[PDB]
Order: C-alpha cells, then structure tokens, then sequence
C-alpha cells in the first residue's frame, strides 16, 4: 500500500503541544520518522479537509490523551476519523495516557468526562454517538501510562523504539549483506581490540590500496559503536586535507572541528585551541574511527596522545604506510589479508552475475578474468561491475582489452598513493615495475646501488605497502605492476642531470626503435617477452644504424627462432650493466660485444658452445647463471673474475671440463653443477675463496676431487649421486656445516678425518654408500649428530668406539650392513631411541650398548644368543628377532620380545610360543614346509604367512582385538580354518586366498551397488562384508590399500552414518584371486532397505570387483 | 598453539573426516605449503610420527611420507607436489619440497608400484602434462630410467605413436621446457622404430594410421606428420 | 511508460548527445509529476560526479542524499547509511528522473532495485550509451528519433528568425544552412542562433566559414562524449568518419580487422 | 564533575529534569549526581566541595523551589561560589516569573515565607539576597519559548559552548622562545 506519513499524533494543543509532544516529534526525528506536523500545512487551505486526507495516509496514529482531551471537538473528531480508518483500511494505532486512566475515559465522568459533557451539550445525537463509541472503543486499547514511568525521558525513548521497531524499519543495513567473508576480518581484529581490557589502546590497519580498509572500518563501526557513549567515524581523512598543508595549525584546528561536531552531537561548534578535544573527552568511553590517515599532522590533530579520552576508550585508524603508526607508536596493528581465492571469485561474482556464482557457461572466462584481477577486491569489484550485463562473446573479445590498458577506476586510486612518494621512490617503483618484479633484493641492490639509496626506497616502499619482501625477493601486486608499466611512457627518470626512459611491452613497442627522430639514449632498461611468433620483428635498416646505451635488458625469447637484428641492435651497446636472455637460441656471443661493464649475466635455456672464444676483462662481475645450456662444452678464462659471488652452471649435461681460472675466482661463493653427466674432474679452487654451497648433485662421471677446501664457512655439501668418486675432499673447519649427504655416493674408500670437525652437523646420511670400509675414528667428535643412516653400506666391517661420545643421537639406521661384524660395547648413549639392523649377515653378537633403546630389530641377523643383562633396559615398546631354535634357553627374552620371524624352512611348529606374554606379531617369511599352528598368545594384533605350501589347520583361539589375519598365498588351508580367518571378530581387515566370494554372505553383487534387507524392529546392527579384486595387470607385490564405505537409502535419502567408515592398511598385499572380509556397524534405524557402495581409494591401484556382505 | 601442534591436529582431522575427493585434493595442497613454510618442520613432524604407535619405518621422511598419503590419496599427494615446486632450487623451501617428494617417490618404491601406476597417479587427463618438468622429473625420480618412463606415457596412450608426438610437440612450445629431455624421448620414439626397421613410408603410414579416428586428444597436421617422416627418413636408414 | 499497471516499470531513454534526452525528460516530468505522489528530477549526474572519485562510497551516498533532499523537499538533511531511500519511499508513488547517467555506480546509488519504491512508480534514466542500461537490466528503452525535416526548419526558423517557425524574406539559404546543420536539435539551434539577428549579405559572409568549421558550442558537447572512449574505439571512430562512412560492415571487418577488432569496437560505439 | 545541577525534585525530578539529563547525556554532558536517599535536611560539606569544583552550575527554578531549606542553602552556596569564584550559573525559570523571584511573591514567594519561618535572621537575609541575584541574572524563561524541546537543546548547547573555552590555550605551549618575539614587538 501507500502512505504520506508514517505517524499522524492526536492530542490535545493547549496541554501537551508545549510541554510533552515536543519531547516526542524531537525523539522522532532522532529515529529516522517522518511524522505529520500540523504547524506545515499549507496556507490557504482548509484545515478541517487537509486534516482528514492526512489522517487516511498515516500507516500509524498516536492518541495522547490529556484531561482536556474532550475539550476541543477537533481532538474528538480525529479521533472519530483515526478509529473508522483503522477499522475500515487496517492503520495501526497506538495510545499514550498521560496523566489519565483510561477507565474514566470510557465512563466520561470525572476527569475529561466534565469536558465531554461540556463539549457535547450543543450537537446532534450521531455526533455524540459516534464519538462516545469510539472513546470506548480507545480506552480499550493497550498503550503507555504516564504514571507508570518514574521519568519521562525513558517512556518517550520507549515509545519511539516501539514506533520505530513496529515500523519494521530494517535499522540494520543491507548493505552489509553482499561482501564476502569478513568474520575472518572481524575475528582477528577483535583479539587486537579487547574492549575489556579498560585500556585507551590505540589499533592500527594498513594494507595496499583498495583491500577494503574503508569497509572494514565501516562494518566494525556498525558492529560496535552502540557499546560506547560517544561514537564518531570520519572517512578519507587524506582527501579533504590539503596539499601543500601551507597553514598546518589552521587545518589541524578545522580537522579537530570536524571531528568534534561529529562525535558531541554539537551541530556546529567552532574550536578556538586544539586542546578542547583532551578537555571534553578526558573522561568518556569513546570508539573513533578514522580513515586513510596520510601523516602525522593529522593524527596530532585527532588524537595525540592516550589522555585525551577516557577509559576503555579504542581509536582505529586506518592507513597505507606503516611509518604514519610507527612513529606515533601503535604497536596493536592489523595488516589486513588478501582474502582467499573461493572468496575473491565469490566476490567477482557478486559484482559480475549480480549472484555467488556464474551464469552458465561463464566459469572459464570468469576465472580468467578473475586471475587478470589480482587478488584486490577493488579490481574484482571494477572488473565484474564492467563486465555485468554482457554476454559470453563480449566476454571472450573484451578479456584482451583488459589485459592491455588498465581501469580508470583503478588507475585513479593508484594514482594518488604513487603521487606521495619522493622522487626516488617513484623511480624505484618504475624499476620495480618495469624489470626487477620478482629478483633478489641484494641483486637490486648491486645493481641500481649507483644510481639511488635501493635499501632505504626498498624500506619505504614496503612501509607503504606497495611492495612485499618475501624471501629476500621482492614483490609487486599484479594491478600495482601493470599502472607501473603504462607510467613508464608518459614520465621519465632524472639520476643526476641526465633524464632516461624504459621500454616494457610484449612485442608492440620495437616500432618505438624504429621512430628514428628522437633521442634513443634514454632508453636504459628493456624487457621483452617474445613468446609469440618465429617470425623475426621488424625494424628498420637505419634503426640497427643507431648505438643505444642500454645498461637493463631482460629478453624472454621462448622460441626457436634466432633473432639476428634483435642480436645486432643490442650486443652493439658499449656498457650493459645486466643482461637475461632465457631461449637465447644462437651459438655463441657476438665478438664485438663489449663486458668491462657487466655486473649480472643470465641464460636460462642455451644453445652456446665455447663464449667468447678468448679473455676478457670480467673485472666487476657478480652473477654468472648458466643454467640448462645443455649445448655447451666449454667456458671461458675467468681470470679477472676476482668479484665473482656465485656460479650456477645448472644441469648442463654437456659441459666436459671446468676450467683452471676457477682458481682466479677469490669471492666465489657458490658453484652449481646439479647435473654434469659429463664432467671428469674439479679442479683446485684456491685458498681464499670460502665456498659456501658446494652443489654437485647428480655428477655421474666426476672422477677426481680438489683435495682440500678451506671450507671455513661452508653452509651446505652435496655429493647424492656421484657413482664414481674415489677420495673427498679435505675440510679445515666447517663449523657451519648444515647438510651434507652421500646417498648412493658408491665407489668410496673412506672418508676425510676433518669430517669430525662439523660440530653442527645434526643429521647424516651415507645411505647406499657401497665400498665404504671404514668409518673415521673421529665420528665421536661431532655433537648435535642427531640421525646417522646406513644403508646396505655393504664392506663396512667396524664400528668405531669414539661412538658413544655422540651422547645425542637419536636413530641409527643400519640396514644391509652385511659384512658388519662387531659393535662398539663400552658404550652408554643416554639418548638412543632406535636401532635398525636387519639382514646384518654377519653381526654375530647381541648389539651391546647398555642404553634406554624403545625399538630394536634384529631380524635375518646371525645373533643366536641373549645376553641378562636387558632388563635393566626398562622399556621396549618394540624388539623383534628372526627366529632360531634355541631361544627355550632365554626365558629373559621371552618375556620381553615384540616379534618374531619364522624362516624360510622350519619343520617344527613352536609350541612354547604360547608362554611368551607380549608376542604383538607373528610373520612366517615363506615356511615352505609347515603344516599347523599351535595356540598363539594372547596379545596378537598381526600374523602373516606369505607363499607357504601348507597351513592345514589353524588351531588358535584368539580374540584379543583388532587382529590382522592375512594369508597371502595359502590354498591348502582347512574349511574350518578358513571359516575362522573369516568369521572372527576383528577391526581390521582380514585376507586369503579364494576365488569367489563364499555363500556364507548371502547379499551379493558386482563403485558397485550392494542391495539387501534386513530383519530387525530398532536395534544397531553388525555387518561382516566381503571383497574380491578386478582381475588387472597389478604388481606381483602391491603393498597397500585403503578402502571407503558409503551407505544410503532408497525410500528416504538419508547418508547414513558408518562408524568404521574406512579400513586402511599400509602392509596389506594387493592380489586378484583373494578375499578381503572387514566389519562395519550401522546404527540409524532405517527399517527395510540399506545400499551399501565400497569404494577403493587410489583407484589408479586396485579396483573392487565382486561383493558380498552379511549381517550378523 | 604452535605450528607443529596446528599441523599435527589438522593432517588429523584430516585423516579422520573421510571429506571429499575435491576437498582433500584441495586441503593438501594448503597442508604441503605449510610444510616447507620454514625449514626445521618435516625433521621434527617426522620424527612425532615415527614415535607414534602403528607400523614402522625406516626413517622419520617414511613416516611423514606414509601418513600424507593416508591423509590425502596418492592422486592427492602427486597433484600438490606438481603444484608446488617453487623457483629457486637453493632455497630452503625447495630443500624441503625435494625431501618430501623424494620420501614420497621411496615410498611408492616400497610398495612395488609399476611404471603405469605412477604415471596414472600423476595423470592429470591433459596429456601434455606428462611432459612439464615439474612432472616428468617425479615421474623419472619412481621409475629411475627415462627408456621406463617413456615406455610409460607411451603405453598410458595406448601406444599410439601419434597422440604420443602430439603431445611431445605440445611440450616443445612451453617457455621452461627442457629441451634435452623432450628430445630424448622424441630420439626414444625414433630408435624404438628403428628397432622395428620399419620402411620409411611404412612408417609414415604407421603413425598416420593412428591419424584416423580409431580411439578426444589434439590430434597431429599432415604437415608436421611429414617433417617427422623425414626426420626420421636419413637418420636410421 | 503504462501508469496504469502499478509496476516499478524502470524506463531508459538514450541517443546520441544533442537531441533533446534533457528536454523530453523535462516535458514529461512537467506533464506527468502531478499524478505522483513524491518526485522529483535529478539533472546533469554525469556532471556533477567526482571524476576520479577516490571513495565511491561517500560520493554514492551523497549522491542518493541528493537525490532524497531534492524529493521529499526535506532541508538537505544528512544520512546515514545508502539503505534510506528504500526505507523511506518503499511505501509511496515515486516519479524520478536520473538525467545523463554515464556509469552504474549512480544506477546503484539512486535506483538498484524496483523494491525501493513500491506500488505504482516510475523511473526514468537518459544516457548515451545503452551499455549502462543493458547492464542494470531494464528493457524499456526508447531510442530518441531525429525529428522530421519540417519540424527541423521550424526549430531552425525559431532559433533563427525570431520566433517565427516559417521563414522571414528570403527562405533560400536558410535550408542550406540547416542540411549542413543535419537534423541534430543541437546543431539546429546553435546554428540558427549563430545567424540570428543578421542580414542576408552578412548571412553570405557567415555561411562559408560556418560549412568549413563546426562551431565550438556543438564541438565542446561531442569532444566531451569523445574522450570517453578507448583508444581503439577513438581511432575506429576516425576511419569511420574519415573513409568508410556509408560501407558494409563485413567490409569495413575485412579491411580494418589486422588492427582495431572492428566488431568490438561497432559494438561498442552502436552501444 | 562538569555541571552541577540544582532543582527541586518534588517538582520537576520526573517531567522536564529527565530530558535535560538525556540532552546533556547526548551531548557528552556528565552532571553531577544526586539521589534523595543523599540528602539530609541540611546540605553537608561534600555537598558543598562538590559545587565549589563544579565551575558551573543551573539552576532550574520551579513553584516550589524555595519550600525547601536544602535547595535554598544550595543556592546560596551557588552564589556564593559566583561572586568569590569563576563559578558561571545558568538559571531556567520553569513557568515562573522572574519578578516574582525577584520580590519574593506570589505562590513561590507564599512557599519562601511558609520556609521561613523558625530560622534565624541572616539565614533568611542570604536566602533573600541570593533569590533577588539569581531573578537578575540572564537565563531561560521556558515561558518565552514556544517549544520545551528546543529550549532544552538551546540550553545544552549554550552549555556545551560555555564548556570548551574554560582552558585558554592550555596546550601547545610548548613552543620555544615567544618571548622574545614578544618583547620585540611591545616596542613597535
Ligand atoms: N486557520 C488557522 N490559521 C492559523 N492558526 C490557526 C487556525 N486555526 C487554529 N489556529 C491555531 O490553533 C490553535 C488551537 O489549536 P488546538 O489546540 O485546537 O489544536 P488541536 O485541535 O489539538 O489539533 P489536533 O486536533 O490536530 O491535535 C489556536 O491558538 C490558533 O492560533
Ligand atoms: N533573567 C532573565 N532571563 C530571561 N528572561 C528574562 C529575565 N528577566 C526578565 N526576563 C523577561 O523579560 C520580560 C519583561 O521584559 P520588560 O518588559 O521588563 O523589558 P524592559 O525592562 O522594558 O526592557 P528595556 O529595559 O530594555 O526597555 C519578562 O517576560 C521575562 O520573561
Ligand atoms: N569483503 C568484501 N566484500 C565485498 N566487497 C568488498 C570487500 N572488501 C572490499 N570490497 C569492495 O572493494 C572496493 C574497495 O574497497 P575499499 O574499502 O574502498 O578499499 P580501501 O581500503 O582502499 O578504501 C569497495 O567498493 C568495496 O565494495
Ligand atoms: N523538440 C525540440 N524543439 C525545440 N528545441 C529543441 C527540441 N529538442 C531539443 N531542442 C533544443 O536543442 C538543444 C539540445 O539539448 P539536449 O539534446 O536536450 O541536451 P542532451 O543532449 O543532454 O539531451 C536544447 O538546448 C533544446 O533547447
């Protein structure tokens, strides 16, 4: 319907008009009301008909009622007219009895019934009838008493709250309905506020522009305002602050002005002194908020210090540079989040398809239009609001007009945060922008030190949350490096007196090069990406004329194309301070390309072979990266390299020989040959140069060795492959040696004394390590040595004694040591947790060292002995001995062991087993001649039997718990016994060999569908459930296999729950032709109809084929 | 809590939920980058992991490598060490990336997993992904022998030579892609038909009688189809 | 427009600039406003829009508590949040008038949803390009025609002769001066203002530089809708008023199409 | 505290005190408090320090403002403390004339002879003095107004701007060597 006016009053002028309805249209115009006033009605015009028509479009009539009420026949008339419309269209009306009962409304005696009468003795008998019905009629409607309220100021904000409420005003916004994901926001920033701590505390937020800063600010203010006396927010502090800043007092004072009239509801003050602020909030809850702070004069203008406002008082303030809150000392500092990438499309959704996710058909460009935008929701909120009404087509040819030219909108906002900075800080942007997006900073630095203060403009920039440090590489937002790029063009680059411009764009700008009428030598730095096309690009014959100066060129040339004018126009530069050239697709460099000037020399991706062809004067150079230049075979003289760091000649297959000059290289720092395969040698470095990573990874040809090092700091070592390495190296010191590893480093002999001086040296490995003969008697030497594995590291018969000066390691993993014969036993290792040696074929003696083992596996050892002195060991949470006869002879032991490991040809069948308390694991290897099994222990949880040729019965009763029967390859096995694999009651899975799933489980089937009944009221019900394998190419020996359970209904479509909703097994074997039965419980009582569907993860491994359950 | 105590509740939850097939191959790639955030955690998870009851390993990169894959499948565990090998081979984040994947590929080692089972765990269902280092690396790490690996993706397209170049000369237009190492496996193709002698047109009609529409790949031009045909041709008459 | 059928029926009106969107908005609101309830009009949003407008939001909201002030007649209060207009006018026949809307962003802060104004309104919005129309979804659009020759002279003889609609005297180079003019009410106007108060000897002097150079009144309008436009739009622009004026359009693809992506730029500049 | 408020609470405590309270509550105005539990017949000394320190104070005028000896003793403590101290009184003549405080008659001046009976003579001589300065002094005549509500507002915000100024220029002086800038320029 419609109305003029949400709230007509009734009363009566000369009683209330003064003192009471004024209270009440105040407080209405407080709440958002528009209530009817009598005093704007029109002039010339009459009362009596505009009166009427305005109380017919009033969706609310309020009656006061005075004692004086029926004095005016006005009132009563209203009222008349107020009572047949709400009869009559349905308005509301509300009652207030101010100083009046309504029991003597309805009499009309007393009290307004001496004016009733008085009023009602000149009429008709209609009027008076009309009106006495409608008095009642009022008087019976359940309002306010004036005398019920000890104040009148509470009964008026009470009725105001009614009105406004059954006005269904929607106070709270809607807006706050359409953006994404702030609980995330809220929660973390609650934990910054703590508004019980009674505290002044003062909260930052700062991040890149358009995050959300502003809407974060004003949904919290919206949350929490109400909890405060005095609440003020100010938005875009930075905007309405002027420039220039020529009078600072003046604009502090309007700003404090500002702020004042806002928080005191003091329409209009005018502040004579900055202090009024600290006068008037020393002692008042206060929650302000202020927006995009720019710098401190603001803040000083706002609020200075803590002091100024009262207890339990919280400011927020929200800005770009964190320099603003560190030097008014915040310390409580939200850095707000790129929200999540499901978020960030919700939110690109909301703005695009007006929805949480996309029309149909839209998801693929949706997503690239989303990956154009970054991650900030300003550019997903322009991006969809300009892609809203479009249709698919104009989506597709749009997308590259949005790669290439960034918004306005944008552009705009970034605009004015790149106006702040000072000049050098721009410049550093552009750079940042144009070349070094994501490189090293100490490599920016080297390079742009000369030029500009990199580390300060680096600190500032990420104060201002324009760039972000992550690793040491520094990182721009792609929309904040895309308004760099066009900037580029339209401003320059003043260093000292010279001015200079870069050149970045895909293929578009070389014709730039080809203008031939403008000064081309402010062209310091280009960055080119050639991905596009073979086809060479196209300049002018007089353009290769021209020399430019370039010192930056970064040139991404994925093709296979060789581009011969690209090659002329740049290797003609006289100094180049940096070049990258990833795809350079040539064989060598050009003989008249000058390289005094080169600090940083990049190719990732090569044809060179044999550069240079002759010396050259390397005399600052700090980076040479040659990496995948499978095509190489030599390198040149690198004589006066002195100020060479780091050297990666990364996976360079080809390059037969490292060159002698290495020894001229005194900085060298690092050297990469992570795959040589045809590398003979490495020839002596020298005696200053201090390697620090020595990175040899996969060199299976690399002979000889330096024979000593001088690695005084040499942080990492790695040797993994190296199949064909006699000796090693020497080392001084290596006090810092972080990691160093041999796995598979065969064809050793020993290994340098000198290696007992890493006293840092937590983890070691020589896995694989074949040839080895001796450990080095100065292994007790290093401390911290934490892990120590051995692995079938065949030939080394000796352990030395110095081990137990170790006193920390934890695990010592020997396995296949089999020629190790002895064992150091003088020895206590107060931290020892394992100790692996299995298939130790000759280790002969019980492993002695008297110390707090939990897990020791001695299993296809040659040990047969027991020694007392164990149980001073006091826990043993494993120990697991391949079995031999005479162990009857160590009682000790038996009470002690965990497993046991039956041989390949054992006749008898251990009946003493049974005696031996703890036995949690039985395994028969292949017992090729067995025939029974005696009564296991109590306490089994695993048996296994791999490929024995007979287990006729198994005579054991046993029902300890989950217990895991599996019986790879056993066929001559009893029906009952078989029945007893089967139908005991495990947890876990249980496996042997059958061809089809066994009548036993009557409900059968063949992701496959298992249909059946049940026969049951209301109970929880048990059901044993059986497996075959889809007949496939599987391995001889697939060890593992995990399986998942659904379960649903067909007359409802209730999931029903599963409680073992998943069997798992890490050591069960995968095989075709066998039964795997497992247990579940269901206890939602669905009456008649279950469907069951097993599934087998990984199902790229094994498939569930056949199927058949029981219930029990 | 502490990140060891948050990772260890989450990867948890995680095996415990029994969640969706989507989520998990969604929650472990966020649970593989809060691995290697800082150095000093798969030494120290391990190592709870190893203490902790179940089976035992012979290193604490097992144990760690053993529970990621019941906690997330083995599609789950390839998929997130595929999409998150970072840049730098020397920093820290790729030490830890290199250990994880290498427990992972030892473990797959361990349980006897054939070639075409690797190469179905990593499949992605583009067959050119088989081809990005990122992958063909893992892949030639659980097989140890590129012929094997070849011989893998070979047989995963149902030895067709002709989806098999397609995808090779797919992966000849990528920006990182190793040259070297495509071009062995194009020389494999080559000398595995030398070994056949086929007659060079003979050829030419076996790779193009898989040009018909026998078996939803991209399948080859006539064009390049001749330019390999003449590859071929000289090379091994 | 359909009054009858008590809809939030919301009405484009759209046409290249210089027309009469401004002036056939104003005739309707002055014929029809009397029949609503609570009106009013809104003129030159384009204009008086911060151009860079660094908070969309603080402007979006004093824009709707522009447009509030305006209606309701209410002394330029201030508001709140941007969630008042539907709390006010949900419950009332509203007649508005949003006149030269250039982006949504006013379409939202004005008039985003047909709940915000309730039983029987209507909403009345000029543009110039049907993009922002399409994109708040409104269907109701009438394109402004060009008025019939006729009625052209009689707006240039009004403009021109003094409020005479028939010519005054001669009536010979009057018609040549409005075929240069085209049929824009624009161009009619500023042109029949140009010559007015002349003689016909001084109409001959004025009539050879007015063919050779279009007066700034109507360049300053038609620069302003030019520089809104991409840079590819702006040079399609140029090919077209420079050679292909009146070609096929496959034509002009097959031509043009190594540089401009002609059909998106048609498109956008039909739009 | 910040104003100090003195009334009549049988009078206006319920009707119009209330909205002033919410008024200066709005306005960031924190009255001293009272409560009817908190007074005896005579006024007390804390009561006393509380206006001393109050330095500002209104005084609402009703009916029956002088029938009690307790708001008579506060006002002339209110005086008092204007013509010895700063103490600025704002007075609200709640539908009474100011003459007739002025004179003492009337019904309010029938109260103020009904309470003066029994007391001692300068005690009447004070109250006398003080009604007669209080009727002079320039305030809110709630007759005068049209409106109860704005004249309430009027008031707070008179109050309020009678509130920021008691500091003059109490910060900021920490700035260096003003004097002899001033002394220089005493001489031109
Ligand atoms: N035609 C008029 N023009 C101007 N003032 C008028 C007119 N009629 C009455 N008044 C004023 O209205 C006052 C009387 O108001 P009254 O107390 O009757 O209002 P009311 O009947 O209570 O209003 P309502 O019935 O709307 O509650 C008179 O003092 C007079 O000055
Ligand atoms: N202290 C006061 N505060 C507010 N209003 C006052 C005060 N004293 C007197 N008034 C108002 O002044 C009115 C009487 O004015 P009066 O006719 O005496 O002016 P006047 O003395 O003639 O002025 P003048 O002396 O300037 O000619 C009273 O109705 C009263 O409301
Ligand atoms: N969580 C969110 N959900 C929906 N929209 C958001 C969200 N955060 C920001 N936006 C949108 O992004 C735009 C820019 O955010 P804004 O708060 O102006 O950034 P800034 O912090 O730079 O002021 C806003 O128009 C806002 O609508
Ligand atoms: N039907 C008409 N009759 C007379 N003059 C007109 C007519 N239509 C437009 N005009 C005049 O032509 C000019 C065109 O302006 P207009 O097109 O209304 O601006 P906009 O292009 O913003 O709509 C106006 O000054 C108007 O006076």
């Amino acid at each position: 319907r419609i109305w003029k006016h949400q709230v007509f009053p009734s009363f009566h002028g000369a009683d209330v008009r003064k003192t009471i309805l004024s209270h009440i249209l105040e407080s209405f115009r407080r709440k958002g009301i528009d209530p009817f006033i009598d005093n704007n009605i029109e002039r010339s015009k009459s009362i009596g008909h505009e009166l009427k028509e305005a109380i017919k479009g009033s969706k609310i009539a309020i009656v006061l009622l005075s004692k004086n009420y029926a004095s005016s026949s006005w009132c009563l008339d209203e009222l008349a007219e107020i009572m047949k419309c709400r009869e009559l269209l349905g308005q509301i009306v509300m009652t207030i009895f101010y100083e009046v009962d309504p029991t003597d409304i309805k009499k009309q005696t007393g009290e307004f019934g001496k004016a009733f009468t008085k009023t009602c003795k000149g009429k008709t008998k209609e009027y008076v009838e009309r009106w006495r019905k409608a008095l009642e009629d009022v008087a019976t409607i359940a309002g306010y008493h004036s005398h019920k309220w000890r104040n009148e100021a509470d009964m008026i904000e009470k009725i105001a709250t009614d009105v406004s409420n059954m006005l269904n005003s929607f106070k709270p916004s809607r807006d706050f309905n359409g953006l994404v994901g702030m609980r995330a926001h809220m929660d973390m920033l609650e934990q910054l506020l703590r508004l019980v701590l009674d505290e002044v505390r003062m909260i930052g937020i700062w991040g890149p522009p358009g995050i959300g800063k502003t809407t974060i600010a004003r949904f919290l203010f919206n949350q929490v305002s109400d909890r405060f006396q005095l609440s003020a927010i100010m938005v875009n502090i930075k905007g309405c602050y002027p420039r220039p800043c020529f009078d600072e007092y003046s604009a502090q004072l309007q700003l404090q002005n500002q702020m004042l009239s806002q928080m005191i509801n003091h329409k209009d003050i005018m502040i004579s002194h900055l202090g009024v602020a600290q006068e008037r909030l020393r002692d008042k809850k206060v929650f302000l908020v202020l927006d995009e702070v720019d710098q401190l004069g603001q803040l000083d203008a706002l609020a200075k210090e803590t002091r100024w406002f009262g207890p339990g008082s919280r400011i927020i303030i929200t800005t770009e540079d964190l320099g603003v809150l560190k030097a008014h000392g915040i310390n409580h500092v939200y850095k707000v989040g790129y929200p999540s990438n499901d978020e960030a499309f919700q939110i690109f959704c909301m703005n695009a398809f007006g929805q949480k996710q996309p029309h149909e058909g839209f998801d693929e460009i949706a997503r690239e239009v989303m990956a154009l935008a970054g991650e900030l929701p300003l550019g997903l909120k322009v991006l969809g609001s300009a892609l809203r009404g479009k249709s698919k087509p104009e989506w597709e040819r749009t997308l590259p007009r949005l790669k290439t030219s960034l918004d306005g909108k944008i552009g705009s906002i970034i605009q004015f945060s790149y106006d702040a900075l000072c000049d050098e800080d721009k410049y550093l942007f552009l750079y940042i922008a144009c070349l070094f997006n994501k490189e090293s900073t100490t490599k920016v630095e080297g390079l742009l030190g000369k030029f500009l203060d990199v580390r300060q403009g680096l600190h500032i920039l990420a104060q201002k949350s324009l760039i972000s440090i992550e690793d040491g590489n520094i990182y721009m937002h792609t929309l904040l490096e895309q308004f760099g790029r066009e900037t580029s063009r339209k401003q320059f680059i003043h260093h000292g007196y010279t001015k200079h411009q870069l050149l970045v764009g895909e293929r578009d700008i070389c014709e730039v090069l080809n203008d031939d009428t403008i000064d081309s030598r402010r062209f310091i730095g280009i960055n080119l990406d050639l991905y596009k096309n073979v086809e060479e690009l196209n300049i002018s014959e007089k353009a290769l004329e021209r020399i430019h100066d370039f010192q930056f060129v970064r040139i991404n040339g994925k093709n296979h194309a060789l581009h011969e004018r690209l090659q002329g126009l740049i290797y003609q530069s006289p100094q180049i301070r940096s070049l990258h050239w990833k795809c350079y697709q040539n064989i060598c460099l050009p003989s008249t390309f000058n390289s005094e000037f080169l600090v940083e020399l990049d190719m990732s991706f090569s044809k060179l072979q044999k550069l240079w062809e002759g010396t050259k004067q390397l005399r600052n150079l700090k980076w040479m990266d040659l990496s995948y230049s499978s095509y190489l075979k030599e390198l040149p003289n690198l004589s006066t390299a002195t100020n060479l760091e780091e050297l990666k000649l990364r996976n360079c297959s080809s390059l037969v020989e490292l060159p002698s000059s290495i020894e001229k290289l005194t900085s060298l720092q690092i050297l990469d040959l992570h795959r040589c395969s045809s590398l003979v040698e490495l020839p002596s470095f020298g005696n200053a140069t201090k390697l620090e990573i020595l990175n040899l990874e996969n060199c299976s040809s690399l002979v000889k060795l330096p024979p000593s090092i001088n690695a005084n700091n040499l942080q990492e070592l790695s040797l993994t492959n190296c199949s064909r390495v006699v000796e090693l190296p020497a080392i001084e010191n290596a006090t810092n040696l972080w990691k160093l590893n041999l796995l598979n480093c065969s064809s050793l002999i020993e290994l340098p004394l000198s290696i007992g001086t890493a006293t840092n040296l937590k983890h070691l490995d020589f896995r694989g390590c074949s040839s080895l003969v001796k450990l080095p008697s100065s292994i007790g030497d290093m401390t911290n040595l934490e892990v120590f594995y051995l692995s079938n590291c065949s030939n080394l018969v000796e352990l030395p004694s110095s081990i137990g000066n170790l006193r920390k390691l934890t695990l010592l993993l020997m396995r296949g040591c089999s020629k190790l014969e002895t064992l150091p036993t003088n020895i206590n290792l107060k931290s020892l947790h394992t100790l692996n040696l299995i298939d130790c074929s000759r280790l002969k003696s019980f492993p002695e060292i008297s110390t707090h083992i939990k897990y020791l596996r001695l299993i296809g050892t040659a040990i047969k002995e027991v020694p007392l002195s164990i149980m001073s060991w006091s826990p043993l949470a494993h120990f697991q001995i391949s079995y031999f006869e005479s162990l009857k002879e160590f009682p000790h032991a038996l009470d002690i062991i965990t497993e046991l490991q039956l041989s390949k040809d054992i006749q008898e069948v251990p009946p003493w087993v049974k005696r031996m308390s703890r036995l949690r694991a039985l395994r028969l290897n292949n017992c090729n001649n067995l025939v029974s099994l005696p009564q296991l222990p109590d306490s089994l949880a695993y048996l296994y039997a791999d490929n024995c040729k007979s287990l006729e019965r198994l005579d054991c009763c046993f029902n300890n718990p989950e217990i895991r029967l599996y019986f790879p390859k056993c066929f001559k096995l009893n029906q009952e016994a078989r029945d007893l694999i089967m139908h005991t009651s495990t947890r876990n899975f249980a496996m042997l060999p059958g061809t089809q799933v066994p009548a036993c489980f009557n409900h059968r089937a063949t992701s496959l569908k298992i249909k059946l009944k049940e026969s049951p009221l209301p109970t929880t019900l048990t059901f044993k459930a059986c497996i075959m394998l889809v007949n496939e190419e599987m391995s001889y020996d697939l060890k593992s296999m995990s399986v998942d359970i659904v379960i649903r209904d067909e007359q409802n479509d209730l999931k029903v729950q599963c409680t073992p909703s998943y069997h798992q097994c890490t050591e069960i074997y995968v095989l075709t032709e066998h039964i795997y039965t497992f247990e579940l419980e269901v206890e939602e009582v669905t009456s008649t109809e279950l469907v069951f569907e097993f599934t087998s993860v990984n199902e790229s491994i094994c498939k569930i084929g056949e199927c058949g359950i029981l219930q029990r | 809590p502490s990140a060891v105590e948050a990772l260890i509740e989450t990867i948890d939850r995680h095996g415990r939920v029994s969640l969706n097939d989507e989520a998990k191959m969604k929650k472990v790639v966020r649970t593989w980058k809060k691995l290697i955030e800082r150095d000093d955690l798969i030494g120290e998870i391990g190592k709870h992991y190893f203490e902790a009851p179940g089976p035992l390993h012979d290193t604490y990169d097992e144990a760690l490598a053993t529970r990621l894959v019941t906690t997330y499948s083995d599609r789950g565990v390839a998929r997130a060490i595929l999409h998150t090998r970072p840049s730098d081979p020397l920093s820290k984040k790729a030490g830890q990336a290199h250990r994880l994947e290498e427990a992972v590929a030892s473990l797959w080692k361990g349980r006897g997993y054939t070639s075409d089972n690797v190469v179905s765990s990593i499949a992605t269902g583009h067959d050119v992904d088989f081809f990005a280092p990122t992958a063909f690396t893992f892949l030639v790490k659980c097989v140890e022998s590129e012929d094997d690996a070849n011989n893998a993706i070979f047989e995963y397209f149902g030895s067709n030579p002709s989806r098999y170049f397609s995808a090779v000369l797919h992966a000849m237009e990528k920006p990182d892609a190793d040259s070297r190492v495509l071009e062995s496996s194009k020389k494999w193709m080559f000398q595995c038909y030398a070994q056949k002698q086929f007659p060079t047109p003979v050829f030419e009609r076996t790779l193009a009688a898989y040009q018909s529409e026998d078996y939803h790949y991209e399948k080859l031009s006539l064009s390049q189809i001749e330019e390999l045909v003449e590859e071929y041709s000289r090379i091994y008459s």
